[PDB]
Order: structure tokens, then C-alpha cells, then sequence
């Protein structure tokens, strides 16, 4: 890897600089290099990894949605034939997106998840695994779509089982996991009632635990809790 | 709106 | 070039899709491929080329400024030594920026400018040449800085001379050229009075010609005229 | 503010 000659600490330092500079592709490459050093990631380092790749894949997903919408309109009755270019370019962006997802899933499988013994780190990585299979599922159409969907479901479910056993209901990773698994149910699994049930139960159990928190923890938790409410408002 | 997930890209 | 096998028309079609998708690196690569087909560019195609590379270099310049500011603070009295990483990463972004500028300047020199006989196209390309030498000058520090600055000045001046002879004072390319040359004077050449004089004269000569314009042309011209006024307000 | 130039990136 091109980051193999750079010190781990220098890679983390540069990931933070890349974030400040809004250079998220660079950020992700620095954090991939850090992961490939083979040591476990600290809490802050996990956050850098997550933020980096979320921003990269976020741009790709937004572009894919623009192009897929154009492609869909091109295939409506009465639409002029424009040739293969829209499909080709949608496929180009899709393949790049799938590559990023495969890269993240590869870091998680080699070997972040297996070395993660603490509940917080294990849940963090399993949530990421669910998320990146979910992004693969958003673009999937072939023989493998059902298995991609079930890979997302399985990772999210394992994360949920651990987080319920080992973390308080206000834990921000637990909350973000439940938020994203609820969106998985709504958007990917065609299970809107499961999505709504999960969002509501997650919100109510967190509400009931806020009294235990410091002011700073209360801010972290209520920020994600508002996203659960926002989704419930969209969906009901 | 698009459904919210977390973390949110900048 | 990787675009050598794609039809010119397909490259232009995909540049427009990339713009819609906010995929400006792709946009620029498609338009480079189109230029390398060797035919002159139409008005709309010139605009696509300009928008594509302006967005790419705009992100790089913003990142470079963030990193240069951090580097400057690191070199102030009392600042803790942090090692080479800030300089290294600033240099990385700088080298990438210089590469983009060199790529654009190479397209202009081979062979957009020499084949541009109409005043509108020639001025358009010479303004771009001034702009990308100006971006090189923003980061330049070595033996060549003065010559980079004079290359920007010389391209802008030739564009100005042609535009004054051949285009009305409200022409949007003429206006954008004068706007950018005025910023060159203020920011690069350490000539704020020249910058202010040029902005004011450009604004007043355009004001006096607005009566000749259609509503749509009036909108194009007054939009850039407002940027001249905005700069005059910042500078006075 | 930073001085305005044209065109402006999105
Ligand atoms: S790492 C030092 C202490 N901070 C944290 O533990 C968490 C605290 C609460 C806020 N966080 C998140 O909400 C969060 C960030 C990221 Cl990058 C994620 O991917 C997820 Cl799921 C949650 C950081
Ligand atoms: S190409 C078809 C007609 N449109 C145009 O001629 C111009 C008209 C006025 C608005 N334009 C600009 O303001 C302009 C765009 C771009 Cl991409 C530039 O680089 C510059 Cl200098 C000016 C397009
Ligand atoms: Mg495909
Ligand atoms: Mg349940
Ligand atoms: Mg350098
Ligand atoms: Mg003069």
C-alpha cells in the first residue's frame, strides 16, 4: 500500500488535517494506511475512519442517485433515445462506489472485527459492516442482491444483540446503529412497520435513560435521538 | 426529505 | 489518454451528466478527452471546460489555504514542534494543484489558443491561461515566481487588448476577464490601486452599455458587474 | 470576504 512507509501516528495526524481541509478521499486513504498497520484503533481513530469513508461514499451515493434518476426517466414512454452514455456513466460511478464499499468491508474483515473484543469497538465495526453492505444493496440488482441484503441484516443484528447486552440505551453508537438499522428496514428490506417500531422503541428507551447522563453525554445522545424523531415524522 | 442516517457527511 | 476510445459527443454528454452529479473531476477528465480530439470547442463546450477545472482547482486551492494557514501558525513563536507532517501534506496538495494547472495550461498551449481565431474564443482561452498561471502564482515561492507572475500578467493583458478591440464592454467574458485581472493586481502583483482602477473603469464602461442589451444579456452582464462592485467595496 | 473571481465554483 502507498501508505506503508508512513508512520502510524503521521497517518492519523494527516487524516485530521485532511478532515480540516475537507479532503475526504485523502482522509480515507490515510486511515486505511493506519488500519493496515495492524494495531487496534482507539475511539477517536475509529471515528476518523468512519467519517472519512462516510463522506467519500456519501458523494458517490448522491451522484449515483442523480444518474439513476436520469436513467429511469430515459426509459419512460415517450423519452427520446439518447444512446448508452447515461447507463455507462451510472455504471462507472456504481463500480467506483462498490469498490469503496469493498475496501471498507475488507478492512473490517482483515482484521478489525476479529480483534475487537470490547463491546464498543465490536459494535462500531459491525455497524459499519451493516452500513456498507446496505450501500451495496442500494445499487444491487443481480443474483446476489438477496445475499447482500442478508449480509447487511446479519451484521446489524449482531451489533444490536451486543449493544443491548453491553451498552446503555443512550450510547451514541447504539443509537446510530438503531437509527441506521431502522432505515435498512424501511428502504432496503421493504419493512416499514419494523423500521417504525425500531425507531420508536429506541427513542423511548433512550429518553428513559437520559437522567443518568452528564450534560455533554446528553447532547451527544439527544442529537441522534432527534434523527429518530425526524424519521418517524417522515414515515408516519 | 431523505431518511436520516448517522454519521452524516459534512 | 483514457478517453481516446470515447466519441467526442459522448464525452460532452458525460461532462454534462458529471456536472449534474457534482462529479467535477470526472467532468474535467471528460472535457480533457474532448479537447484532445483536436477540434475547436463551441461556446457551450468552452463553458463546460472552464466550469469543470474551476471546480477541481477550487477545492484544491481551498484545501491548500487551510493547510498553509496551519503551517504558518506552526512556525510562530511559542508553537509546539509537531514534525514534518503539516508541510508534507501541504506540499502534497500543492503538487496536485500544480499538476491540474499544468494540465489546463497544456490543453491551452496544445492547441486551443493557436486554433482560436474568433475574438470570443481567443479571449476565453487567454483568460483561462491567466487564471491558471495566477493559481500557480498563489503557491509559488522559488526562483520562478516572478516569471509565473509575468506569465499570468502577459496572458491577461493580451486578452484585455483583444477584448477592448473586438467585444462590447458588457460582454460577460470581457467582464470576467477584467474582474479576474483586477484580483491578479490586488492579490498577486501587490498593485491595489491598479486593481481598484481597473474594477471601477470596467464597471462604469459596462454600465454605459447596458442600454443596448436584451433582458437576458442584461442579466448575464449585471451578475458579473455586481462582483466588481463587491470587490470595490472590500477594497475601499 | 475573499475577493470575487469568475466563474465561481458550485
Ligand atoms: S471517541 C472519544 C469520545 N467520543 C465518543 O465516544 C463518540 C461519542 C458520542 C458522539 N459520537 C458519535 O455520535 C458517532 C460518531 C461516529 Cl464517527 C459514528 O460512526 C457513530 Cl455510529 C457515532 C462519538
Ligand atoms: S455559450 C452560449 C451563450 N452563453 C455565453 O456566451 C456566456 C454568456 C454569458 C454568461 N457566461 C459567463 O458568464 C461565463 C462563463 C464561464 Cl464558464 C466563464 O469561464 C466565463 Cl469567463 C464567463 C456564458
Ligand atoms: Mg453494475
Ligand atoms: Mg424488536
Ligand atoms: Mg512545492
Ligand atoms: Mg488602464
Amino acid at each position: 500500500g502507498a501508505m506503508g512507509s508512513m508512520e502510524r501516528a503521521s497517518l492519523i495526524q494527516k487524516a485530521k488535517l485532511a478532515e480540516q481541509a475537507e479532503r475526504y478521499e485523502d482522509m480515507a486513504a490515510f486511515m486505511k494506511g493506519a488500519v493496515e498497520k495492524g494495531e487496534e484503533l482507539s475511539c477517536e481513530e475509529r471515528n476518523l475512519l468512519s467519517v472519512a469513508y462516510k463522506n467519500v461514499v456519501g458523494g458517490q451515493r448522491a451522484a449515483w442517485r442523480v444518474l439513476s434518476s436520469i436513467e429511469q426517466k430515459s426509459n419512460e414512454e415517450g423519452s427520446e433515445e439518447k444512446g448508452p452514455e447515461v447507463r455507462e456513466y451510472r455504471e462507472k460511478v456504481e463500480t467506483e462506489l462498490q469498490g469503496v464499499c469493498d475496501t471498507v468491508l475488507g478492512l473490517l474483515d482483515s482484521h478489525l472485527i476479529k480483534e475487537a473484543g470490547d463491546a464498543e469497538s465490536r459494535v462500531f465495526y459491525l455497524k459499519m459492516k451493516g452500513d456498507y453492505y446496505r450501500y451495496l444493496a442500494e445499487v444491487a440488482t443481480g443474483d446476489d442482491k438477496k445475499r447482500i441484503i442478508d449480509s447487511a441484516r446479519s451484521a446489524y443484528q449482531e451489533a444490536m444483540d451486543i449493544s443491548k447486552k453491553e451498552m446503555p440505551p443512550t450510547n451514541p453508537i447504539r443509537l446510530g446503529l438503531a437509527l441506521n438499522f431502522s432505515v435498512f428496514h424501511y428502504e432496503i428490506a421493504n419493512s416499514p412497520e419494523e423500521a417504525i417500531s425500531l425507531a420508536k422503541t429506541t427513542f423511548d428507551e433512550a429518553m428513559a435513560d437520559l437522567h443518568t447522563l452528564s450534560e455533554d453525554s446528553y447532547k451527544d445522545s439527544t442529537l441522534i435521538m432527534q434523527l429518530l424523531r425526524d424519521n418517524l415524522t417522515l414515515w408516519t | 426529505p431523505r431518511s436520516c442516517t448517522w454519521p452524516l457527511p459534512r
